[PDB]
C-alpha cells in the first residue's frame, strides 16, 4: 500500500492560517457565557446595566447575565494553537474551543503546556502509519505538529540523552481510544527502538504489540469486569516497561500491576459484574473444564459472583473462554498448569458457597452443610474435615505457643471472603509473573519507558469507598504532574534569568491528601475503629466530622442531598472538585482478616499452584490487615516508582458519547479535562507568565508599533525592549529573559489590538494608494479621449 | 476656495473639464477619482466624510465648493506613503531580505482595512509586481515603488 499524507490531519495549513487570522473580531464585545445544552456560547456585549450584561447570541437571542459569568474570548491570532499554553485567554470555554476547533478540522493531537490531547476521532485518520512516524524521528516537540508520537520520541531522546527511566501517564474513559494509543505507542517504541535481533525474532515471536496484546485474554479474563459506564472496565493499574539495551535498542518488556479490586471477587452492585473469567468459565465452551472445577450450569448457585449481573449483552463468554483458553496455550502454561488455574478460580466461588450457624445462643459456629466445603477441598487438594476445623476454631500466635480460638458466624463469614479474594488476587499476581515470562528476551536492560494506564478520577451521584480510594489515587498522580510541571518551570526561568519564587505546585494538592493518609486523616480513623466493636457507621461518621471539620480545610460539610437517597456524610475538596461521600459500610469493607491457619494448610495441600501462588506467605503503616492500609502500600510502591522516572502525559478523550465523528459534548469533555488535570495545569500557568516568544518573533510580529523607534537596531532583544516600551503596557506584565520575552495572561492579546489597529491602518492607505494609481490610470484614458 | 495657489486652481479646472460639466460640476460619486486626479490618495473613509457619494446623479459639486474640499484633503498629513507601506510589509518579510509571499500580500490587500475586489488586484500586480519564485516570494519594495510612482527607490 502507500501511506496516505498526514499533513491535512496534522497542519493548519498556510491559506487557512490567513483566513483565521484575519477574521473580523472585536475585543470589547466578544465573550463567553455558560449554557446549559451547549456548555459556552460565542457571544457579543450588547448592553450593559450595572452588573448584569445583555448578550446576543447566534440567532438573535439576547440573555441577561451576570458579569461574573462572561468570560473573555481569544483573538484570532491563537486560533487552533497547537499549545494551548501560548493562548493569552486561559479560561475553560476557551481550551474547549481551541479543542472543539482543531477536532472540527480533523486535527486530534492538541497541546496544552506538557500535556498532549488526544480527541478520538472514530475515524480512521492516517496518523500511525510509519511515512508519519518519520517525521518525528528525533524532531523536537516544537519542530512538528503535535502528536503521541511526539512524546514517545522525546521520551526516548530523554532516555537515551539523561540516562534515566521515562514513564508515560496515559489516561482516557471508556470510548476515548487509550488502548489504541496505547498500542501505538508500543509500536513506536518497536520502530525507533527496532534491531536486526528484534527483526529476526519478529516472525516467530512477532512484534513487541502483539507479544504484549497475546496477554490481553489472560488478564483481562481475571483483571477486567463490567462496571456501570464501561462493558470491559480494567480493575487494576498497569505499568507497562519497555527495557532498552546500551545501545538503545529493544531489550524486552514486563508487565507490573497494582491495586487489583479485590471487593469485587465476592461483592456486585446491581448494574455489574464481578471478573470476567467467572462466566468464561462457566459458558461450558471449553469441554472438560467445568467437570474439572465440579462447576453446576446455574451461576446463581456461586453467590460471591452473582449479586448484580451476570450476563452482558455486548460480550459473548463462550467466545471469550475459548480465547481465553487458547492464550493460556500461546503464553506457555502447561495444560496443568492451566487446569489448576481453573480450579482455583472454582473454588473461589465454591468458597463462597460455604454456610455456617449458630446453635442456641452458643457464640460458636458449626457447619451448615459440607457440600461446598468438600468441592473446595477437592480442588485445593486439601482435607475437607481439617478446613472447616481451620476455619471454626484457629490458632493464634501467643507468642511461643498456638493457642484455638473460637469464632462466631459473621468472624468465619468474614474469613472466607478474604480468603476468596486473597486466593483471587494471589492468582492474578502469578499469572502476571507468567505473562512476564514470554515478554523476557534475556538481552541486556540498561533503561525502560513505562506506560501507565490506571483507572481515573471519578465522581458520581453515589461516592463510596472505592470512588475515595481511586480519588485518593489520582491526587497522588495528580501532584506528580504538578511537581514535575513545578520543576520544569524553574529549571526555565533559571535558563532564562528571571526571578522565580513561586512554591512547589504539588503543595496544592498536599492538604487533600493529607487529610485522607495522614495520621487522624480519613483512613486512619477508619482503621482505627476497628478497635472499637461498639463502632457504628454513625460513630465514624461523626469521628470524621468531630476531629476535621472546620479544622481541616479541604474536609467540608457534604452537598445537601435529593430526597433522601443522596444523603452523604462529608466531602473533599479535591483538585477534580468537591466530592461528597457516603460513608455507609466502610467499617465493613475494609476488614480484611486472612485466616493465617487455612493458609497454612493451602501452603500443604496438593494443589501445586495453590503452594506456588502463597510461596511468600509464611502463615502457621497503618491498621493491620484492612484494605485501606493494603491500598496504601501498593499506591506508594506505585508513586516510589513513578518517582524514579522521568514523566509524560498523554490524555485520551471521548468527546461525545454516541461515537459520532466531528461531534463534541462540552459537558462530557469539560468534565475529563477537569478529572484529568487539563484545567489543573491551566490553572497554575495563567499564574504567573505563561506566554513566550522568542525575540525574533516578537520584533517581527510587532516592529510596524515603532518602526523608527528601532531604525538600525540589529539586536532582537533590544527591539523587544523598545517597542514594548513604547506600547502603554505596564511595566510589571512582562519579563525580558535571555532569549525570550515572558507574559502575563491576557498582554499579547492586547499587543494584538495595537497591531491590528495600526496594520489596519496602514493597510487602507496602501489600499487608498492603489485606488488613486488605478485612478489616476484611468483618468489618462479619458484625458486623450475627451 | 480663494486661498489655493492659482496654479493649482489651474489643475483643478482641467479635472473638472474632463469630469465634469460647466455648469454642474462633478458628479459626488467621482469626488474620490476627482481628488486622485490631483496626485491625491484620500482613503474610502476621508471621501465619505468630505461629501462623497455611491449613486450617480445623487449631489453635484462646483468648483468653488470643490476647492476647499481639496485643500482639506490637501493639508491632511497621515495619509501614507511608501516609506510606511515599507515597514508594513516587514510584517511579512521573515527573511528580513525585502521580499514577501505574494500570497500573503494579495490576501491583505483582498481581507484587511478598505479590501480591494479581485480585478483591482490583478490590475495592480500586472502593472506594478515582478513575477514571483518558486518558492512564491516577490520583492516589495520595487511594486512599491511604482505604485506610488516613487522611482528615485528603483
Amino acid at each position: 500500500q502507500e501511506d496516505e499524507d498526514p499533513t491535512p490531519y496534522l497542519f493548519v495549513s498556510l491559506e487557512q492560517r490567513r483566513i483565521d487570522q484575519s477574521k473580523p473580531y472585536d475585543s470589547k464585545k466578544s465573550c463567553w457565557i455558560p449554557d446549559e445544552k451547549e456548555g459556552y456560547l460565542l457571544g457579543e456585549i450588547k448592553a450593559t446595566k450595572g452588573d448584569i450584561v445583555s448578550v446576543g447570541l447566534q440567532g438573535g437571542e439576547v440573555r441577561d447575565i451576570k458579569s461574573e459569568k462572561v468570560e473573555k474570548v481569544n483573538p484570532p491570532k491563537f486560533e487552533k494553537i497547537e499549545d494551548m499554553a501560548d493562548m493569552t485567554v486561559l479560561n475553560t470555554p476557551c481550551v474547549l474551543h481551541n479543542l472543539r476547533q482543531r477536532y472540527y478540522a480533523k486535527l486530534i493531537y492538541t497541546y496544552s503546556g506538557l500535556f498532549c490531547v488526544a480527541i478520538n476521532p472514530y475515524k480512521r485518520y492516517p496518523v500511525y502509519t510509519n511515512r508519519c512516524a518519520k517525521m518525528y524521528r528525533g524532531k523536537r516537540r516544537n519542530e512538528v505538529p503535535p502528536h503521541i508520537f511526539a512524546i514517545s520520541d522525546g521520551a526516548y531522546v530523554d532516555m537515551l540523552t539523561n540516562h534515566v527511566n521515562q514513564s508515560m501517564l496515559i489516561t482516557g474513559e471508556s470510548g476515548a481510544g487509550k488502548t489504541e494509543n496505547t498500542k501505538k505507542v508500543i509500536a513506536y517504541f518497536a520502530t525507533v527502538g527496532a534491531s536486526k535481533k528484534t527483526d529476526e525474532a519478529a516472525k516467530s515471536k512477532g512484534s513487541l504489540e502483539d507479544q504484549v496484546v497475546q496477554t490481553n485474554p489472560v488478564l483481562e479474563a481475571f483483571g477486567n469486569a463490567k462496571t456501570v459506564r464501561n462493558d470491559n472496565s480494567s480493575r487494576f493499574g498497569k505499568f507497562i516497561r519497555i527495557h532498552f539495551g546500551p545501545t538503545g535498542k529493544l531489550a524486552g518488556a514486563d508487565i507490573e500491576t497494582y491495586l487489583l479490586e479485590k471487593a469485587r471477587v465476592i461483592s456486585q452492585q446491581s448494574l455489574e459484574r464481578s471478573y470476567h473469567i467467572f462466566y468464561q468459565i462457566m459458558s461450558g465452551s471449553v469441554p472438560g473444564v467445568k467437570d474439572i472445577c465440579l462447576l453446576t450450569d446455574n451461576i446463581y448457585d456461586y453467590h460471591i459472583v452473582s449479586q448484580g449481573k451476570v450476563t452482558v449483552a455486548s460480550i459473548d463468554d463462550a467466545e471469550e473462554f475459548s480465547l481465553t483458553d487458547q492464550a493460556f496455550d500461546i503464553l506457555g502454561f502447561t495444560k496443568q498448569e492451566k487446569e489448576d488455574v481453573y480450579r482455583i478460580t472454582a473454588a473461589v466461588m465454591h468458597m463462597g458457597g460455604m454456610k455456617f450457624k449458630q446453635r442456641g445462643r452458643e457464640e460458636q459456629a458449626e457447619q451448615d452443610g459440607e457440600e461446598e466445603g468438600g468441592r473446595v477441598s477437592k480442588l485445593f487438594g486439601c482435607d475437607t474435615a481439617e478446613l472447616y476445623k481451620n476455619l471454626l476454631k484457629p490458632r493464634i500466635k501467643v507468642g511461643n505457643e498456638f493457642v484455638t480460638q473460637g469464632r462466631n458466624v459473621q468472624q468465619v463469614t468474614n474469613s472466607i471472603g478474604a480468603l476468596c479474594k486473597g486466593v483471587f488476587d494471589r492468582l492474578f499476581k502469578w499469572l502476571v509473573k507468567k505473562c512476564n515470562e514470554t515478554l523476557d528476551t534475556q538481552q541486556k536492560r540498561q533503561h525502560f519507558i513505562g506506560v501507565l494506564d490506571i483507572a481515573g478520577f471519578e465522581i458520581f451521584e453515589y461516592n463510596g469507598f472505592e470512588q475515595l480510594c481511586i480519588n485518593f489515587t489520582n491526587e497522588k498522580l495528580q501532584q506528580f504532574f504538578n511537581h514535575h510541571m513545578f520543576v520544569l518551570e524553574q529549571e526555565e526561568y533559571k535558563r532564562e534569568g528571571i526571578d522565580w519564587a513561586f512554591i512547589d505546585f504539588g503543595m496544592d494538592l498536599l492538604a487533600c491528601i493529607d487529610l485522607i493518609e495522614k495520621p487522624m486523616g480519613i483512613l486512619s480513623i477508619l482503621e482505627e475503629e476497628s478497635m472499637f466493636p461498639k463502632a457504628t457507621d454513625q460513630t465514624f461518621s461523626e469521628k470524621l466530622t468531630n476531629t476535621h471539620l472546620g479544622k481541616s480545610a479541604p474536609f467540608q460539610k457534604p452537598k445537601p442531598p435529593k430526597p433522601g437517597q443522596q444523603a452523604a456524610h462529608f466531602a473533599i475538596a479535591h483538585y477534580a472538585g468537591c466530592v461528597s461521600y457516603n460513608i455507609t459500610g466502610w467499617l465493613e469493607k475494609n476488614k480484611d482478616p486472612l485466616n493465617d491457619t487455612v493458609v497454612d494448610q493451602f501452603k500443604k495441600s496438593q494443589n501445586k499452584l495453590l503452594i506456588e501462588i502463597f510461596a511468600d506467605h509464611a502463615g502457621q503503616g497503618g491498621g493491620f490487615a484492612t484494605v485501606s492500609s493494603a491500598y496504601k502500600e501498593q499506591l506508594n510502591s506505585l508513586m516510589t516508582t513513578l518517582r524514579s522516572t522521568q514523566p509524560h502525559f498523554v490524555r485520551c478523550i471521548i468527546p461525545n458519547e454516541m461515537k459520532q465523528p466531528g461531534v463534541v459534548d462540552a459537558h462530557l469533555v469539560m468534565h475529563q479535562l477537569t478529572c484529568n488535570g487539563v484545567l489543573e495545569g491551566i490553572r497554575i500557568c495563567r499564574k504567573g507568565f505563561p506566554n513566550r516568544m522568542m525575540y525574533p518573533d516578537f520584533k517581527m510580529r510587532y516592529q510596524i508599533l515603532n518602526p523608527k523607534g528601532i531604525k538600525g537596531i540589529e539586536d532582537p532583544k533590544k527591539c523587544t525592549k523598545v517597542l514594548i516600551e513604547s506600547t502603554e503596557l505596564n511595566d510589571d506584565q512582562y519579563r525580558l529573559g535571555n532569549t525570550k520575552v515572558f507574559f502575563r495572561a491576557g498582554v499579547l492579546g492586547q499587543m494584538e489590538e495595537f497591531r491590528d489597529e495600526r496594520l489596519g491602518k496602514i493597510m487602507s492607505w496602501m489600499q487608498a494608494w492603489a485606488r488613486g494609481y488605478l485612478s489616476r490610470k484611468g483618468f489618462k484614458k479619458l484625458q486623450e479621449q475627451r | 476656495m480663494a486661498d489655493v495657489p492659482k496654479r493649482e486652481v489651474e489643475n483643478v479646472e482641467f479635472v473638472f473639464e474632463v469630469m465634469g460639466s460647466p455648469g454642474e460640476g462633478i458628479d459626488a460619486v467621482d469626488l474620490g477619482d476627482a481628488l486622485r486626479a490631483l496626485n491625491l490618495n484620500p482613503t474610502l473613509a476621508l471621501i465619505e466624510k468630505l461629501g462623497g457619494t455611491k449613486k450617480r446623479n445623487e449631489k453635484k459639486i462646483k468648483l468653488d465648493e470643490f476647492l476647499p474640499i481639496y485643500s482639506q484633503v490637501k493639508k491632511e498629513k497621515e495619509q501614507g506613503c511608501y516609506e510606511d507601506f515599507i515597514e508594513c510589509l516587514k510584517l511579512y518579510d521573515k527573511e528580513e531580505n525585502g521580499t514577501m509571499l505574494l500570497a500573503e500580500l494579495q490576501h491583505a490587500l483582498l481581507a484587511l482595512g478598505e479590501s480591494l475586489d479581485d480585478e483591482q488586484v490583478e490590475t495592480l500586480f500586472a502593472d506594478c509586481m515582478d513575477p514571483e519564485d518558486d518558492e512564491g516570494f516577490i520583492p516589495y519594495s520595487p511594486f512599491l515603488a511604482r505604485m506610488c510612482d516613487r522611482p528615485d527607490q528603483l
